[PDB]
């Protein structure tokens, strides 16, 4: 997955938060890091805090 | 008896002279409050070391043989192999240990220090306010003499053991508290602040329920968390000084931290701001409680004996003083005006500058801009064929913080321009294109998507020319975007862009997505459908109904940024809810007991719920499955009682813990007796992974 097709490069219209959300809920690492996600704000706005631990290594973990 | 000198402590003519300064700042002062706070310090860094500074994931982070881009603030400085890493975290939870039991306390803290810079300085991407506060306390008490009390050392050698230290050990870290609640405050008066934009969604929580039976959450979003906030800042700043104010401001500085710490996520910082807080009480506060107890419980406490003298002060009668009591001032004064300066040196290093201030750790601006990034390209040109091709967004990284900051961006094009031709690729050209927004404004570009990042110019002392000015004159629309975002239904969605000059924006639309429409906010566009090459002039207020399923182009062909919005819905997502809700209708009559009739076959494995014997189930049917699997997970979850949670909890501590230390002694064989065989530490690592139970 190093390249990307030329067709799917450009799409701006591609949902980040929502795809993002379904991946978390669906990787066996989040479940319960998406029903948080997904009940609380985005995790775009969590990425956009800053300040928080570790939030992707929590996620992946 | 001056009530200036009773208030502050001190009398003018202390500061008459030099040698009277000195005196003042290193006058006898009782140890008690600084050892309290050095074992409180050295356990929650125990804590901490395990958990945030990445010892547990440290074997998939410095992999060896795995090629990823590292962000370090030298270029010069390069990783260790992993076992090597390890050993470094090991110094470092020694050290912590060291402190905390005031056992070799000048070593303990120097290893503690060393290895902790390092690791802050080896990835840029892992800079946080309160670790850089971590590093400034060790640093700060590497000098301090807090193994006077309740210390091991005291009763390894008698003559440290209850005396008294100087005046500036409580002075340096009072000073910092104080920097830091000011510069939050005071960085805290930005219009994205006062005005409720950054952190608007913090007023719907449970614990701000009691709040809203007086005031609406749109009042509560901005005179409680905001305006609470700021003047919460500049109060625990300055009451705790004081000795009038010390109760009040310690309920409120406590109750903020408590709030603070089970609204977030930030980890040790709210405890050890706790920890912090009774430094400002009198420096005698534990040996006076601790008095105010039965016999048996002072036998094992620490001494309530008053304290014995001391050498490293000057005790007035003359006694001259010597250099280490020079020193202490000069470090005091010299350290308290770096402090005060740094967060402001961001007009002498403005290589690192962008819509924001300087890199992100040291300026204690917490949770003031909030980012929502749309979309990053990147494309690269094959220096030998003319070849044009495309990059997945962030590959051959761990981190996102590279879209926001040039440097690194720098950086990541060195990386992988070096990396590249592993894959067939000659010398490369990488151009970026990213669309970020800052606190709900338009989506913008925040670099140039014309210029090769790999033979861009930057240094750290000189403005970048490739980093796109942020359009403050679009701020005011930020009103007008929220309403209408506020008009549409479940499934329309809404983006908003900002485009400058000259440059063009090309999109594919995917083919699920039907029924997406272009409108015009500001200025004037062209619209290019590339199928038959037909372009349209478009004004204010007109709308277009594009293709789905084919490639546009937008066009800025005015004096000033154009702003437009892209409005869609997904007709498949759509088509499918329709589809399941007519399904379910269907199932919920067959169970009421209408449809007499037979149950059609594909509906068979829905009321069974188990395909056995029979046909394989349509898609359809599959997904109506995994929605009600997944909802009575959500259901069995959401129901769930407080003690299952807390001793999950626990346990996962537990296993946290327990992998870090079985990772590092496997570490440390190796390192130390060689490599034992292969399957050997296959099994090793099984064992070391698996669950407690
Ligand atoms: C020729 C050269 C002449 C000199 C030029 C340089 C002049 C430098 C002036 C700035 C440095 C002054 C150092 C003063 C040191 C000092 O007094 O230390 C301390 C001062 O306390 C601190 O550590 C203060 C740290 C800063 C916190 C913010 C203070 C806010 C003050 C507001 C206005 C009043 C004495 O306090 P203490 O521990 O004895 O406690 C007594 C007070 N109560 C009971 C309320 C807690
Ligand atoms: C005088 C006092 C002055 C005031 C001092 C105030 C400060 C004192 C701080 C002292 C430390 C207190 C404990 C801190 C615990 C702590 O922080 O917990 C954690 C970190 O600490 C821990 O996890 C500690 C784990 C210890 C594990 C000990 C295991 C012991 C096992 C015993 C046997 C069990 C047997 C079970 C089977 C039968 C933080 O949680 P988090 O970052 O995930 O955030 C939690 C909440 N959310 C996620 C919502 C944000
Ligand atoms: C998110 C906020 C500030 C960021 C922050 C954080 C996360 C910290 O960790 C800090 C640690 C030390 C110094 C500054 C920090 C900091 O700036 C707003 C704060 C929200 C909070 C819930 C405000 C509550 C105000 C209380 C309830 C008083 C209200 C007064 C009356 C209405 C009762
Ligand atoms: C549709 O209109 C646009 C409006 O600019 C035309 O575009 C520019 O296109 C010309 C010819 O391809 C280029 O030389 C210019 O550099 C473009 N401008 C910019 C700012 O990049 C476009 O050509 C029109 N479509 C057709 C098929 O003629
Ligand atoms: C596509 O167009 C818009 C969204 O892009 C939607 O149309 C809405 O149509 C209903 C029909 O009664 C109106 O009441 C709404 O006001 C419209 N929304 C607007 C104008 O923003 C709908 O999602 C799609 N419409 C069609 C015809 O496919
Ligand atoms: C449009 O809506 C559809 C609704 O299904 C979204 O799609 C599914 O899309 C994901 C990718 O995120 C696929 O893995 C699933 O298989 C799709 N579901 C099916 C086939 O039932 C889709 O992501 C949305 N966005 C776009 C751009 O189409
Ligand atoms: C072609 O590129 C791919 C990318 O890994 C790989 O097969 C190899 O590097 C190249 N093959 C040849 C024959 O050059």
């Amino acid at each position: 997955t190093v390249f990307l097709d030329h067709e799917n490069a450009n799409k701006i219209l591609n949902r980040p938060k929502r795809y993002n959300s379904g991946k978390l809920e669906e990787f066996v690492q989040g479940n319960l890091e998406r029903e948080c996600m997904e009940e609380k704000c985005s995790f775009e706005e969590a990425r956009e805090v800053f300040e928080n631990t570790e939030r992707t290594t929590e996620f992946w973990k | 008896d001056s009530r200036i000198g009773k208030l502050l402590g001190f009398e003018w003519t202390d500061l008459s002279s030099w040698r009277r300064l000195v005196t003042l700042l290193n006058r006898p002062t009782d140890p008690a409050s600084l050892a309290v706070f050095r074992f409180l310090f050295g356990f929650l860094m125990v804590l901490d070391i395990p958990q945030e500074r990445g010892l547990s994931s440290l074997d998939r982070k410095y992999l060896d043989g795995l090629d990823v881009c590292r962000f370090p603030l030298l270029d010069a400085l390069r990783p260790l192999p992993l076992d090597w890493m390890y050993l470094v975290y090991t110094i470092m939870f020694l050290g912590a240990l060291g402190m905390m039991l005031g056992l070799c306390y000048r070593i303990s803290c120097v290893l503690f220090l060393l290895p902790y810079w390092y690791v802050f300085l080896l990835d840029k991407t892992s800079w946080n306010n309160h670790s850089y506060l971590y590093g400034l306390l060790a640093f700060q008490l590497t000098f301090m003499d807090a193994n006077h009390y309740w210390s091991v050392d005291g009763l390894l050698n008698a003559h440290r053991r209850n005396a008294h230290v100087p005046l500036w050990n409580y002075a340096v870290l009072r000073g910092q508290i104080f920097i830091v609640y000011f510069i939050a405050g005071v960085k805290k008066l930005d219009a994205d602040w006062v005005e409720g934009y950054s952190m608007e969604y913090l007023s719907r929580h449970w614990l701000f329920s009691p709040f809203k039976l007086l005031l609406s959450e749109e009042l509560t979003s901005l005179l409680v968390v905001h305006w609470g906030g700021l003047l919460l800042d500049l109060s625990a700043g300055f009451l705790l000084f004081f000795d009038v104010s010390r109760s009040i401001g310690l309920f409120f500085v406590s109750y903020f931290h408590c709030m603070n710490s089970q609204l977030f996520s930030i980890g040790m910082f709210s405890y050890v701001m706790l920890a912090s807080s009774p430094l400002f009480c009198s420096p005698e506060w534990p040996r006076k409680l601790v008095s105010y107890c039965p016999r048996r419980l002072q036998q094992l406490l620490p001494l309530k004996a008053a304290p014995q003298p001391s050498v490293s002060c000057v005790y007035k009668r003359g006694q001259k003083p010597g250099l280490r009591h020079q020193l202490g001032a000069a470090f005091t004064l010299l350290y308290l005006l770096e402090q005060l300066f740094l967060p402001y040196s961001h007009f002498l290093t403005q290589g690192y500058n962008n819509w924001t201030n300087g890199l992100y750790g040291y300026s204690w601006d917490m949770m003031v801009h909030s980012r929502s990034h749309q979309h990053v390209k990147i494309t690269y040109r094959d220096g030998r064929t003319g070849e044009l091709g495309y990059l997945n967004p962030g590959v051959f990284t761990q981190s996102r913080r590279w879209k926001d900051h040039a440097d690194m961006l720098k950086q990541y094009a060195t990386c992988l321009s070096r990396l590249l031709p592993k894959y067939n690729v000659t010398e490369p050209q990488i151009y970026f294109d990213i669309w970020v927004s800052i606190n709900d404004r338009f989506q913008q570009r925040i670099f140039d998507p014309r210029v090769d990042i790999v033979q861009a110019a930057w240094s750290p002392f000189q403005r970048t020319s490739w980093v796109q000015p942020l359009l403050m004159d679009l701020s005011p629309w930020r009103a007008k975007l929220q309403e209408i975002k506020s008009s549409l239904d479940n499934h329309t969605e809404v983006v908003f862009i900002a485009d400058f000059p000259g440059l063009h924006l090309e999109n594919f639309v995917s083919e699920d997505l039907g029924n997406t429409s272009i409108q015009l906010l500001q200025g004037e566009v062209t619209v290019e459908l590339v199928a038959e090459q037909k372009n349209q002039t478009l004004r204010e207020g007109e709308k277009m109904q594009l293709p789905a399923g084919e490639y546009h182009k937008v066009y800025t062909t005015s004096p000033s940024p154009s702003c437009y919005m892209y409005v869609y819905v997904n007709t498949t997502e759509l088509a499918l809810e329709q589809d399941l809700a007519y399904l379910q209708e269907l199932k919920e009559k067959v169970e009421n007991g209408s449809e007499t009739g037979p149950l059609p076959p594909e509906l068979q494995p829905l009321l069974e719920g188990e395909v056995k014997g029979g046909p394989e189930p349509t898609p359809l049917v599959q997904t109506f499955l995994r929605r009600q699997q997944r909802l009575q997970e959500i259901e069995r979850r959401r129901n769930t009682p407080f003690h299952e949670r807390f001793f999950r909890f626990l346990l996962r501590k537990l296993y946290v813990f327990r992998r870090s230390f079985l990772m590092t002694c496997i570490s440390l064989r190796n390192l130390i007796l060689g490599r034992p065989s292969l399957e050997q530490l296959a099994q090793e690592v099984t064992y070391a992974n698996l669950r407690p139970f």
